[PDB]
C-alpha cells in the first residue's frame, strides 16, 4: 500500500538483486543500511512500486516524500482516483492549488441525474412548474452541460472541475 | 468618514462551500421545522435539520446564489439550512468586519454585479477586491462610526420588512372581509342568473401570418399574458382596427369586465379586470357586459367575491388544458338586493381595495418607491 | 423575381419522403441540369443548338481538357426531359458513368454516387424519378442565379447562415491584394469559402479555394457547392479526410487567410499514441489537445498553415476559456508570441441546431501589440425569427471599429498585455460597459412619499370607521 | 381519491398495503363519506352530460380567520411603521 | 366502418364504433361482451375519455 521496491544501480547484472518494502516517510540510511552498497552512494533503484500515480525509475527519494505530503492530504475520494484527475490537469502540485474546486457528485452517476440535480434540486434555470417538470429534455441540456465545462465520470461519482 | 481606504474583499473574508447533505427526503411536508431555502424568495417546506450533515446556520454569516444567476443575496435569519447552492461568504477577522456592513456593502456593488451575461462564474471577483472601508479605525471604533448608517439601514430595512407583512394582513383581514359581508344576501334579496345582467361577448382572433393585421393599429388586444391586472387601460399589443375584418372580435364598450377562462384556474384565483376602453381579446379570455339593473362595480366584486366558488362550478371539465365552460359558468345565480344597496356597499369595497394594491394610492407601489429612496440612500452611503 | 422561384423550389420538391432522402436526388438533378445548361452554353457560344452523334474527338479531347467533362453528345438534360415518360431508368445511371470518364487530368470527379435506385419496384422508380426530372425541368431558371436556389435547398431544417459567413469573410479580407487564399480546415458545405468570390471575381482569380472535410455525403455537396457558381476549376478542390489524422496539405503552402467552423468538441483519441508531441505543429505549443476537446488543435492546425503576411479567422464556442492547465498553456502559447489578435463575441443563439453562443479568434503574425478584445452582445440584432440577420451596415459597423485599434465604450477596446498576463488569460471580460444603471432624486421621490401617505393613512382612517362589525 | 394515494415516494412507490383497504373498504356497500367521493343520483348524472368524475372534490385548503386579532396586528404594525417612518423623516437629512 | 363490425355481435348494442385513433372503449365494449350474469369488469383508462 503505497510503497516502493528500491534497490540498486550497484549489481547492473542484478544478481540476486536486492531491497524489498518501504513505506512513507523513507530514511536515506535505514534502506542503504538494509540493502547495501556497491562501497559508493549511488541507490533508490525505482524497479517496482504500488502508488495511485506515475513515477519514473529515476526520481530521487526527497521527491517521493514531497510528493507523499500532498497525496496523503486529500481526503480518500480523491486519493481513489488521482489518475482520473490527472487526465485532466498535470501534476500534483496543480491539483493542490485547485484542490477546493473540484465538486464531487456522489449521487449522481450519470449525466441525465447531473442535470436532473441542477434542474430539480438547485433551481439554476429557475423555478420549475409542476406541469413542466415532466416535460423537461434533460439529455440535450447534459450534452451542453458537457461542451460547456469539463465533467470527468469515475465509479464513485462524477466530479467537476469549475473555474 | 474622512479616512476611507480601499480594503480588499478577500483581505477580511473566508469563502467556503455547503458541506455534504442529505436534505431531502422524498417527502418534504410543512409540519418539518426548518425551512428548505432557496434564491428569489427563501422559502420552501419543512425539512428535519439533524442528523444530514447539517451547517445549520449559526451566526449571521452570508450566502451566494448561485451558478449563473451571481446576484441574491441573503443573511442567515435565525437557523437555517444549506439547500444545493449556499456556498458560504463569512469573515476571518471579527473585530471590524460585523459582516452585514459587507452584507449590505453588496449593495455597493451592483454597478459590475448587474450584467450576468455569458455562462460563468465570478469566484476571484468577490474573492480579490475591492470594498471601501473605514480603515485606519480597526478594530477601536469602526462599528461605533458605521453605527450611525447601520441603525439608519436595519430600521429602514426592518420598515419594508413589516410594510410587506403589513400588506399581507390587509390582504388577509380584506379577504375574510369579503366573504363576511357583502354575501347570504337577504331579504328578500332577488337571484339572477349571470348574463342575463347583460349579454357577455365570447372573443375573436385573427391570424399572426398576417403581417398588416398585427403590425400597427390602435385597438387594445388583450391577451391573458396582460390580464391579471385591475384597471386596463391599454395593452401590449395595439393592433389594427382594419384587422376586426378577420378576427370575429366584437367591440365592447368602456366599462366592461375582462375574464379569462384558459387554464389560470383549477388550482387558483380567477383574473377580472375592469377594461376602460374598446378593445378586443382573444380566444383564451371572455368579456361581460352589464345592463341598467345594476352597478358594473358590484358585477365585478361579486365575481371577485364568488371566484372560490365558480372555480368550483364547472371545476374539472377534462383534465386538459380546457376549463369552466360556458354553461355553469353562465347558469350560476348570484344575490342582486334592492338598488340602494349595490352603490353603498361597493363604495366601501372599492374604498377597501384601492387603498390595498395598485396603481393610484396603492400601497406595494408605495413600498416599491420606498425600495428605490432606500437605494438612493445606501447610494448616500459614506463616499461623501 | 428571386422569392417567387425560391418558393416554387420550397414547395415543387417535397413529396413524399423524408428530406433528408430525396435530397440526394434533387440535388443531383438540377446539378445535372447545370452540367447540361453550361455545356451547352460552352459549345453555342454559330446556333446549332440541336445536336448530333458527330462527336469529333480530336475538339472532344479540349473540354476534357478544360471543363474536365466532354459532358455529353445528344444525352444532356435538354434532351432527356422531352424523351422522359419512357422506359427505362439506367439511362443516366449510365449517362453519369458517361461524364466521369475523364481520366485526364485533374478528375474531382466520381461523384454523383449518390442518386440511386429505391424505389420498390422499376415502374414506380421510372414514374417517381421521372417526376422528378420533370419538376427540376418546370423551373424559371432561364441564366446565372442558378446557385441560389442550390443555397437556399441545402438551408433545410434537419447551417452556418449567410450573414455570419460574411462576417467570418470581411473580417479575414482587408487591404490584402495577395495570394494563394483560401483554406479551410473542416468545411463541411463550400457556404463559408464562397464569400470570397461573391465579391473576389475583381482584381484577379487567385488560386485555389482550398479545403479539407471528413464526411463523405458532406463532401459531395460541398464539391457541388463551389462547381454551381461559375468558379474555374483545376485548383479550386476539396480533399477528403480528417484534418487532424491525416493533414494535406502540409507541402503547399502557408497561406495568407483561412476560414473554418469547427464542430463542438468532436472526441480523437491521439493523445499520445503517435509522434504529435513532436510532430510539425503539435510540438511548439508543448502539449497536445486534451481527449474530447478537439478546438484548439483546430486553431494550432490553423497557425500552421499561415504566412508572414495573411491572418486567421476560425470560430469557437465559447467555453474554452481556462479548462485547467492543458487548455491555460495552449491560450499562453498563444498569447506568448503576438499571434492572436482579436477575439469578437457574439449573441446567442444565432443557429441551426444548437443553444449556446461563440466566439471568433482573428489571429495574425502581425504585430502592434495589444488585444483588442473586441465584443458584442447587442446589436446584433437577434430578435427576428430566429436570430436573423446581422444584416448589411450592421457587421459594417463591427468592421469599422476593427479597422485601426479603437476604443468606444458601451463596447470594446484595447487592453494591456500586462494586464492580460495579469488576469488568467480570459475571453472576453473586458470591458462590459455599464448598462440598465439609473438612480432618481431626493425630492420627487420623497414628496410622493409624503403625500401618498397622506392619502393612504386618510384612506386607513376612513377604512377604521368603515370597520363596523 | 386523489391522497393518498401515497404519491411521494420516487416516482409514485408506492400504494402500500392496508392503503388500499381503506379504498375497498368504502367499496364494500355503497358508503357517502366525504373529502373522499360518494353515490350519485342516476337522474343527476343524466342531467349532467355524463361526466367522469366532478363530483366531489371535497373542499379543502379553506380556512378562514377571526375579525379581532387581525385588526389589533394591523393597528399594532401601523403604530411601530408610523414611529419608524417618522423616525425616517427625522433621519432624511440630505 | 370497413367489415361489418357495425352488424357484429358486440358493437352493433353500441350502435356506433369507436373512433378511428381511441380505442378504449371497443377495449370496454370488448369487456362487456364476454362477462356473465354474476361477474364483475374492472378496467383500466386514461381520464380523458370523457366526453370527446
Amino acid at each position: 500500500d503505497m510503497q516502493v521496491y528500491i534497490a540498486n544501480l550497484g549489481k547492473y547484472n542484478e544478481g540476486e538483486l536486492v531491497g524489498a518494502w518501504f513505506t512513507f516517510p523513507i530514511d536515506f540510511e535505514e534502506v542503504k543500511e538494509k540493502i547495501g552498497l556497491n562501497d559508493e552512494y549511488e541507490e533508490y533503484a525505482i524497479h517496482d512500486y504500488e502508488l495511485p500515480f506515475t513515477v519514473d525509475e529515476y526520481t530521487s527519494i526527497g521527491e517521493l516524500n514531497r510528493l507523499w505530503e500532498m497525496v496523503s492530504e486529500l481526503p480518500e475520494e480523491l486519493q481513489s482516483e488521482l489518475s482520473a484527475l490527472l487526465t485532466h490537469f498535470s501534476s500534483i502540485e496543480e491539483l493542490s492549488e485547485h484542490q477546493e474546486d473540484i465538486i464531487i457528485h456522489s449521487d449522481c452517476d450519470d449525466m441525465y441525474d447531473v442535470a436532473r440535480y441542477y434542474i430539480e434540486e438547485t433551481g439554476a434555470l429557475g423555478e420549475v412548474p409542476a406541469s413542466l417538470q415532466n416535460y423537461i429534455d434533460y439529455q440535450a441540456y447534459g450534452r451542453d452541460l458537457d461542451l460547456s465545462g469539463t465533467f470527468i465520470s469515475t465509479n464513485h461519482g462524477i466530479f467537476e472541475i469549475v473555474y | 468618514g474622512v479616512e476611507v481606504e480601499w480594503l480588499p474583499l478577500g483581505e477580511i473574508t473566508k469563502y467556503e462551500q455547503p458541506t455534504k447533505y442529505l436534505v431531502k427526503a422524498k417527502d418534504y411536508h410543512d409540519t418539518y421545522t426548518i425551512p428548505v431555502l432557496t434564491a428569489g424568495k427563501t422559502f420552501i417546506l419543512g425539512y428535519t435539520n439533524e442528523t444530514h450533515g447539517i451547517y445549520q446556520a449559526s451566526k449571521a454569516p452570508v450566502i451566494i446564489f448561485d451558478d449563473f444567476t451571481t446576484a441574491n443575496k441573503w443573511v442567515d435569519f435565525d437557523f437555517k439550512a444549506k439547500s444545493s447552492a449556499m456556498k458560504m461568504v463569512t469573515s476571518c477577522d471579527d473585530n471590524k468586519t460585523l459582516l452585514k456592513y459587507v452584507y449590505y456593502w453588496l449593495n455597493t456593488l451592483p454597478s459590475e454585479f448587474a450584467e450576468g451575461d455569458h455562462k460563468r462564474q465570478w469566484i476571484s471577483n468577490y474573492s480579490q477586491k475591492k470594498i471601501p472601508i473605514p480603515c485606519p479605525d480597526n478594530p477601536e471604533k469602526s462599528l461605533a462610526i458605521q453605527s450611525e448608517i447601520v441603525r439608519i439601514l436595519d430600521k429602514f430595512t426592518a420598515l419594508t420588512a413589516e410594510l410587506t407583512a403589513e400588506l399581507n394582513m390587509r390582504k388577509k383581514q380584506y379577504n375574510y372581509y369579503r366573504d363576511q359581508l357583502l354575501s347570504f344576501k337577504e331579504g328578500e334579496v332577488e337571484w339572477k342568473t349571470l348574463g342575463e345582467i347583460g349579454k357577455w361577448y365570447g372573443g375573436g382572433t385573427p391570424s399572426k401570418n398576417k403581417i398588416e393585421f398585427w403590425e400597427n393599429g390602435s385597438i387594445p388586444w388583450i391577451s391573458p399574458k396582460d390580464m391579471g391586472r385591475t384597471l386596463v387601460d391599454s395593452s401590449e399589443d395595439y393592433i389594427t382596427e382594419e384587422a376586426v375584418l378577420h378576427s370575429s372580435t366584437k367591440l365592447i364598450p368602456a366599462n366592461s369586465i375582462a375574464i379569462v377562462v384558459r387554464s389560470s384556474i383549477l388550482d387558483k384565483v380567477l383574473p377580472s379586470a375592469l377594461i376602460k376602453v374598446p378593445a378586443t381579446l382573444n380566444q383564451d379570455m371572455k368579456a361581460v357586459i352589464p345592463h341598467e339593473n345594476i352597478l358594473v362595480k358590484y358585477i365585478y366584486h361579486m365575481i371577485g367575491s364568488r371566484g372560490s366558488d365558480i372555480l368550483r362550478a364547472a371545476k374539472k371539465t377534462g383534465g386538459s388544458v380546457a376549463s369552466i365552460d360556458s354553461k355553469k359558468l353562465f347558469s350560476f345565480k348570484i344575490p342582486v338586493p334592492n338598488i340602494n344597496e349595490q352603490q353603498r356597499i361597493v363604495e366601501i369595497l372599492d374604498k377597501f381595495d384601492t387603498l390595498t394594491n395598485s396603481i393610484t394610492e396603492g400601497l406595494p407601489r408605495e413600498i416599491e418607491l420606498r425600495q428605490k429612496q432606500y437605494e438612493y440612500y445606501r447610494d448616500l452611503l459614506f463616499s461623501f | 423575381e428571386l422569392h417567387r422561384q425560391i418558393w416554387q423550389i420550397a414547395n415543387d420538391v417535397r413529396g413524399s419522403v423524408d428530406g433528408w432522402d430525396f435530397k440526394q436526388y434533387v440535388l443531383g438533378a438540377l446539378f445535372y441540369r447545370f452540367i447540361s445548361e453550361n455545356f451547352s452554353s460552352y459549345i453555342e457560344a454559330t446556333d446549332d443548338i440541336k445536336d448530333d452523334a458527330i462527336k469529333t474527338k480530336g475538339y472532344f479531347i479540349y473540354p476534357s481538357q478544360l471543363f474536365c467533362n466532354v459532358a455529353a453528345k445528344a444525352n444532356t438534360n435538354d434532351r432527356l426531359n422531352a424523351d422522359l415518360n419512357s422506359i427505362f431508368v439506367a439511362i443516366e445511371s449510365s449517362a453519369y458513368g458517361y461524364p466521369s470518364e475523364a481520366d485526364i487530368k485533374g478528375l474531382f470527379a466520381d461523384f454523383d454516387t449518390t442518386s440511386n435506385r429505391l424505389g420498390n419496384t422499376v415502374k414506380d422508380k421510372n414514374a417517381r424519378l421521372a417526376a422528378v426530372l420533370k419538376g427540376v425541368e418546370g423551373l424559371k431558371l432561364g441564366i446565372d442565379l442558378f446557385g441560389d436556389a442550390y443555397e437556399f435547398l441545402i438551408s433545410n431544417y434537419a447551417f452556418t447562415p449567410q450573414h455570419v459567413s460574411k462576417l467570418i469573410a470581411q473580417l479575414a479580407m482587408h487591404g490584402q491584394t495577395h495570394v494563394n487564399k483560401i483554406y479551410d480546415p473542416a468545411a463541411g458545405s463550400g457556404s463559408l469559402l464562397l464569400q470570397a468570390k461573391k465579391q473576389f471575381d475583381n482584381h484577379i482569380i487567385e488560386e485555389g479555394f482550398f479545403g479539407q472535410e471528413i464526411n463523405h455525403t458532406t463532401y459531395n455537396l460541398a464539391r457541388m457547392n463551389m462547381f454551381l457558381h461559375n468558379i474555374n476549376y483545376d485548383k479550386f478542390d476539396i480533399k477528403l479526410g480528417n484534418t487532424l489524422t491525416e493533414p494535406h496539405f502540409r507541402d503547399e503552402k502557408p497561406f495568407d487567410a483561412i476560414v473554418s467552423n469547427p464542430p463542438y468538441s468532436v472526441k480523437w483519441i491521439g493523445s499520445d499514441d503517435p509522434t504529435l508531441i513532436n510532430d510539425e505543429r503539435f510540438a511548439p505549443a508543448g502539449v497536445l489537445a486534451p481527449k474530447s476537446k478537439a478546438d484548439f488543435a483546430f486553431v494550432l492546425h490553423a497557425l500552421n498553415y499561415l504566412s508572414a503576411k495573411g491572418r486567421a479567422a476560425i470560430v469557437c464556442f465559447p467555453g474554452i476559456f481556462y479548462r485547467g492547465g492543458a487548455e491555460q498553456k495552449i491560450r499562453q502559447y498563444l498569447v506568448d508570441n503576438n499571434y492572436v489578435e482579436t477575439v469578437i463575441s457574439l449573441a446567442p443563439n444565432l443557429f441551426f441546431g444548437t443553444t449556446i453562443a461563440v466566439n471568433i479568434l482573428v489571429l495574425s503574425k502581425h504585430k502592434t501589440d495589444t488585444n483588442v478584445q473586441f465584443i458584442d452582445a447587442s446589436e446584433l440584432f437577434k430578435k427576428e425569427t430566429n436570430n436573423n440577420i446581422l444584416t448589411d451596415a450592421h457587421i459594417e459597423q463591427i468592421m469599422q471599429v476593427f479597422a485601426s485599434k479603437e476604443d468606444v465604450a458601451h463596447l470594446a477596446k484595447s487592453v494591456a498585455f500586462e494586464t492580460v498576463v495579469a488576469n488568467d488569460y480570459n475571453l472576453s471580460v473586458s470591458s462590459y460597459v455599464e448598462a440598465k444603471d439609473n438612480r432618481e432624486i431626493i425630492d420627487i421621490a420623497e414628496l410622493n412619499a409624503e403625500l401618498k401617505t397622506t392619502v393612504s393613512k386618510i384612506d386607513q382612517l376612513r377604512k377604521d370607521i368603515d370597520a363596523i362589525v
